[PDB]
């Protein structure tokens, strides 16, 4: 059950990095259609 | 000369040159968008 909460939070991890560059890649297209206008 | 009309004055020729640059500013910049979307490597 140690393990079980290690081997759960390291690929929360994989998401947690995922999702944050591609959130990033959602952002840095999100704003650059606002200057379009 | 009525047929030879609607090519003219409807949107005024000094108008219509300052539009061309807008026209190949639209496409530059629907290129540019194209590149940046394409070039950069969001993934890690």
């Amino acid at each position: 059950n140690h393990e079980a909460a290690t081997c759960l939070e390291d690929v929360v991890y994989r998401g947690d990095m995922l999702l944050e560059k591609i959130q990033s890649a959602l952002a840095d297209i999100a704003q650059s259609q606002l200057k379009t206008r | 000369k009525l047929i030879s009309t609607m090519p003219g004055i409807h949107l005024s020729p000094e108008q219509q040159q300052q539009q061309l640059q807008s026209l190949r500013e639209q496409v530059r910049t629907k290129n540019e968008l194209l590149q940046k979307y394409k070039s950069l490597c969001m993934f890690e």
